[PDB]
């Protein structure tokens, strides 16, 4: 009878195209196309963020817009003051190769996480001095790629065993378990509610879950390649994938398919990382070249490129005020972008 | 204002303390050399990590890390064997990695075309192309063993060995058949093949046969090393 | 029995995401439309901001 | 689209006979797709058979297939072709068409998995007599 | 007398030719690079620092022959002779202890000794380049006081003066030249035993290694070229008490010598500058 369940899947998936092809009245470029365009938009280093030894994996920007937290694969996680190029804190990792870090939103706690299976969370404002591991989290059978706090005490984490996880810090034990992904879960990232998460894997695909009822909603495919990296539009009803096929595609929740997809012929690299400034206008897509993209979003144009980088762009985020964006590469540095009029 | 100078001058006395440690970590850093294991099940990296670790010291979750220090060279051998068998994505944690250590079995014949591919797939990813690979064809004993007792001629896999002369260069260990020497340097010449016919001058492949004596293998990982830095060190001179 | 338990998990969420409320392409991409007009004013990355309140200068 | 690579052909056939896979291979642009042929027989583990290039100037084989099959990489179609000359009882597998993770690249690992994404359903090939 | 004259005015246009070639190679690839935003190495950093200086050597010893020829009247005011000499001698120990630092930048980087004063050196290249330059500027106080007082004695009291001076500027050089010397000697031995050992672990080949071997001939040959010269020139200016009525030009040419060479010699080893050159020959045809 395992035919007669694959007749039954090919019969759903058919369902499930011929509903989204009935929902694609038209293409976002069509209705994008009075837009008046976004303009060259150029801006410089402000600040290159020196000190890492080894290549930078991951950062993550405070709520405040002024700290920076940064995984280098020496085994350091950097607290860097932004405004003032100043280190505050340099936390020794016990596992060097770190793939993941994120700062709690209450700016108290900061994840690591990576080869070594575990997240581990750092408390900064300790009752006494130095920066300690609070907690240690084990239980992923895989490389945590991405890690995200929700509040101070539950941190959601995707792992390369095909899997995301929520976890309790107090309790130290998974509560609800995100499987379905068959691939290895590369980026993950939160709605501003934080209530559904979007979750992209090599599988080509990226999945909506519900945080508290732990199912996945919806499933966007349309990649080719790996998706790794995701970002969630600042509305909450759209994402962006960037993908090893050289493209970002912006996949739309309530449609439940994609809106369009920035490419060119020029760019063969695949997107390292992906987000979205605060009006939603401009994506930052970071490439394997070297060197990020801005892309406008409604539209597909170009409109901007980050050359300044050696090796390849591994982290990128923009800050919660907009003010600036970080891109973090290989090559020991972080460089904060920001307009100048 | 008063306040604002003396958290500044904190911020700034919390930043020299930093920078005075990094740069000790910096001095460590560059005094230890990265190297990664790799290879199939039925290879003995594992062994190779234990036979290295009780020898000169170690540091003892997943990764099987281990410290020890070979004529004051320190060495972080490291092993990845606590993830998915799927390894695109965290392969490229190891692009800076003083060499990897590819421990192939090279005495089950099955496997080898699988040791081979994954040969392949290392010595032509963009993150691994400048780093050079310390072949270890390990179970040299068993390979033996099964040469000279027949069973099962290495011919039914790879037909070109029916068409293969051991190498003019040659060396074989004192007492030693002809044949063990052939297949042998038959496998050695499909991994160098694989290796050459890539790019050059940004990475070699060291083969070595692994033996019984521990100290002969230390000494080849030292000496490979040394030789990676050196031609590291030519090519950031531009002399290369 | 693995397959079998796979594939009934597989058509069990096939079924729960094909009977989803699905809006049209338009609707959705003219809110995308609204937000991004209604807070492109607060954007610096799109419109850069004085350096006098910029505080990356 | 969905990433979907459907083989079809496959069957029992005689020792020292003759068949077609193709793998017809949609979502994606097979173009610059370098592309393998694997097999998995019964009791065993997945082994790699075949791979072609984008352009599908390099085609390389392993030694029980290094004469005997042949592949080749329809971009018009979007198709993948294993022409299987002279079989034997030991190719009894079922057979698999895998695009490689990815594009614009020869370097590419994950092609002999035990979960796969981009990977067929695949063929079963027997030469029982 | 005037044949030689001739023959070596022609070796110093000759000599103007190459090292203006050369060195603005040097600097316009590197500057090209630069402006360009592609890669800068620190030792594409000292070359384009080894390349101006040696192109203002240059600039300075032509300046001196067409003073000495289209206008022969301001190379004896006495005072004018005493400015040259002096800008030359400052120029020089620039240029030649550069070389020195380039020197010592390859032989610390590249070399592998077990000396643990060697490794306490090896891990601060920059540093023991900029200690050995501010250091040597004893060397540059001290050729200054030695040159001004042989011309004020000379001046009180010029052939066999400039005779003197000559050898004394040579010796100058020397020590730089014999520190550089010895030190490639160090780094040849740490390639033999380097080999050795690696013959003795089995080691394969290939066409990098080629055209390292090369360069090393390279720099060899023109190491011993150099020599020979220099030490003919010395012997010929301390023992022919015939005063060589034509010195000036034959100090001239040996001084223009070494920053039109070893810039041929240096973008001839270097990686880069061997591709650019490769590139504009190709370019040519
Ligand atoms: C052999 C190697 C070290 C090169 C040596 C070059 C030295 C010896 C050369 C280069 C520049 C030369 C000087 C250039 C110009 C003049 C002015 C003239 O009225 C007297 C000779 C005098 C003062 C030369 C003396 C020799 C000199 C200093
Ligand atoms: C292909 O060129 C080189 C290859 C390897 C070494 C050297 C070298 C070229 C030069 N050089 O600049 O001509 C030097 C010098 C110098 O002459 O400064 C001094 C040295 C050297 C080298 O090794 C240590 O001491
Ligand atoms: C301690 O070992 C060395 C010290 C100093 C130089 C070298 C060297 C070792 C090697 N090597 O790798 O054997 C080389 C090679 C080569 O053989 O690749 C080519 C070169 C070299 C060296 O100097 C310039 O050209």
């Amino acid at each position: 009878e395992l035919d007669q369940l694959r007749q039954e899947a090919e019969q759903l998936k058919n369902q499930i195209r011929d509903a989204r092809k009935a929902c694609a009245d038209a293409t976002l470029s069509q209705i994008t196309n009075n837009i008046d365009p976004v303009g060259r938009i150029q801006m410089r280093t402000r600040r290159t963020l020196r000190g890492h030894l080894a290549k930078i994996y991951a950062m993550h920007w405070g709520t405040d817009s002024r700290l920076l937290v940064s995984a280098s694969q020496d085994g350091k996680l950097i607290i860097w003051d932004s405004y003032t190029t100043n280190k505050v804190h340099a936390i020794p990792l016990r596992s060097s190769w770190v793939m993941t870090c994120a700062y709690a939103p209450s700016g108290n706690y900061v994840a690591c996480g990576g080869l070594d299976n575990i997240c581990s969370i750092y408390n900064l404002k300790t009752r006494e001095g130095n920066v300690r591991v609070s907690r240690e989290l084990a239980g992923h059978t895989g490389y945590l790629s991405c890690c995200r706090f929700l509040d101070d005490n539950q941190i959601v984490t995707s792992s390369g065993d095909t899997t995301c996880a929520l976890w309790d810090i107090e309790t130290g034990q998974q509560t609800t378990t995100f499987t379905g992904h068959t691939g290895d879960v590369m980026s993950l990232s939160l709605a501003p509610d934080t209530r559904l998460f979007v979750s992209g894997a090599c599988d080509a695909s990226a999945k909506l879950w519900d945080v508290r009822e732990g199912m996945c909603r919806q499933t966007f495919t349309g990649h080719e390649s790996d998706i790794n990296a995701i970002c969630f539009f600042p509305n909450g009803n759209a994402f962006a994938t960037g993908s090893d096929d050289a493209t970002c595609r912006l996949f739309d929740l309530r449609a439940d398919q994609e809106l369009m997809t920035y490419s060119h012929d020029n760019i063969i690299c695949g997107i390292t990382s992906v987000s979205f400034s605060k009006s939603g206008r401009l994506l930052l897509a970071g490439y394997d070249d070297f060197n990020c993209n801005v892309w406008d979003a409604l539209k597909a144009d170009r409109a901007g490129v980050l050359a300044g980088h050696d090796n390849r762009v591994s982290c990128l985020g923009v800050t919660d005020d907009g003010m600036a964006v970080a891109t973090g590469s290989w090559d020991s540095f972080l460089k904060i972008w920001n307009g100048s009029s | 204002t008063e306040d604002q100078r003396n958290e500044e001058k904190a911020q700034r006395e919390a930043n020299k303390k930093i920078e005075k440690q990094l740069q000790k970590d910096k001095q460590v850093y560059r005094a230890t050399h990265r190297l990664l294991l790799l290879g199939a099940d039925n290879s003995g990296k594992s062994t190779i990590v234990k036979q290295m670790r009780i020898l000169h010291g170690g540091s003892g979750s997943g990764i099987f890390e281990t410290k020890f220090q070979v004529d004051k060279v320190n060495f972080h051998m490291f092993d990845v064997g606590g993830q998915r068998d799927e390894r695109r994505k965290w392969i490229q944690c190891f692009n800076d990695v003083t060499a990897i250590i590819f421990v192939v079995d090279s005495s089950d014949y099955n496997r080898l075309q699988e040791a081979l591919n994954d040969f392949k797939s290392i010595w032509n990813n963009r993150w691994l192309r400048t780093i050079s690979v310390i072949l270890f064809l390990n179970k040299q004993d068993l390979l033996a063993e099964k040469v000279l007792a027949g069973k099962s001629k290495i011919e039914d896999y790879f037909p070109e060995f029916a068409r293969y002369t051991t190498p003019e260069d040659a060396t074989p260990e004192p007492g030693e058949d002809p044949r063990v020497t052939r297949a042998k340097y038959f496998i050695r010449d499909e991994f160098l093949r694989i290796s050459t016919a890539s790019g050059d001058g940004r990475h070699y492949c060291y083969p070595h046969f692994t033996c019984a004596v521990d100290t002969q293998n230390v000494k080849f990982v030292f000496d490979a090393v040394t030789d990676i830095i050196i031609k590291e060190n030519l090519k950031d001179c531009g002399l290369f | 029995t693995a397959s079998i338990a796979q594939a009934r998990k597989l058509v069990e969420q096939l079924k729960m995401e094909a009977n989803i409320d699905r809006i049209k392409v338009s609707k959705a991409a003219a809110d995308l439309m609204a937000y991004c007009e209604a807070h492109a004013k607060e954007d610096p990355l799109l419109t850069p901001v004085p350096a006098s309140e910029n505080p990356f200068r | 689209m969905q990433v979907q690579l459907q083989e079809s052909g496959g069957g029992l056939v005689q020792p020292g006979g003759s068949l077609r896979l193709s793998c017809a291979a949609s979502g994606f642009t097979f173009s610059n797709y370098k592309m393998n042929w694997v097999r998995q027989a019964p009791g065993k583990g997945l082994e790699w058979v075949s791979d072609i290039s984008q352009s599908g100037a390099s085609i390389s084989y392993t030694g029980s297939v290094k004469g005997r099959f042949t592949i080749s990489r329809d971009n018009a179609k979007n198709t993948l072709y294993l022409q299987m000359n002279s079989l034997k009882p030991e190719d009894t597998a079922v057979y698999y068409c895998a695009r490689c993770p990815a594009p614009f690249t020869r370097d590419c690992f994950d092609v002999t998995s035990t979960t796969y994404a981009y990977r067929g359903q695949g063929t079963q090939v027997t030469v029982s007599s | 007398g005037g044949v030689i004259k001739s023959i070596f005015t022609f070796v110093l246009i000759v000599e103007f030719i190459i090292g203006n070639l050369g060195n603005s190679f040097i600097a316009l690839v590197n500057c090209i690079d630069w402006v360009k935003g592609r890669k800068i190495s620190s030792v594409d950093r000292i070359l384009t620092a080894l390349a101006i200086s040696r192109i203002s050597l240059v600039w300075l010893i032509f300046g001196s022959w067409c003073v000495s020829v289209f206008f022969p009247a301001l190379f004896a005011t006495e005072k004018m002779f005493r400015m040259l000499t002096n800008i030359w001698t400052v120029i020089n120990h620039f240029s030649v202890w550069l070389a020195t630092g380039l020197g010592t930048f390859y032989f610390l980087k590249i070399a592998n000794f077990s000396n643990s004063i060697f490794l306490y050196l090896k891990w601060r290249v920059k540093k023991v380049v900029l200690v050995l330059l501010l250091v040597t500027s004893v060397f540059l106080f001290l050729n200054i006081a030695l040159i001004n007082i042989h011309i004020n004695a000379s001046i009180n009291g010029f052939t066999r003066f400039s005779s003197l001076i000559v050898l004394t500027s040579t010796v100058f050089i020397f020590i730089p030249f014999t520190l550089s010397l010895a030190m490639f000697l160090l780094l040849i031995f740490s390639m033999w035993k380097h080999r050795k050992k690696m013959q003795h672990t089995v080691k394969i080949s290939g066409d990098a290694s080629t055209k390292a071997h090369r360069g090393v001939k390279s720099v060899i040959t023109f190491f011993l070229l150099y020599a020979i010269f220099s030490l003919s020139f010395f012997i010929s200016v301390w023992t022919s008490e015939r005063l060589e009525e034509n010195l000036i030009i034959l100090s001239q040419v040996m001084g223009m010598a070494y920053p039109s060479c070893h810039s041929c010699v240096l973008i001839l080893g270097n990686k880069k500058l061997r591709q650019a050159s490769l590139s504009v020959l190709l370019w040519l045809r």
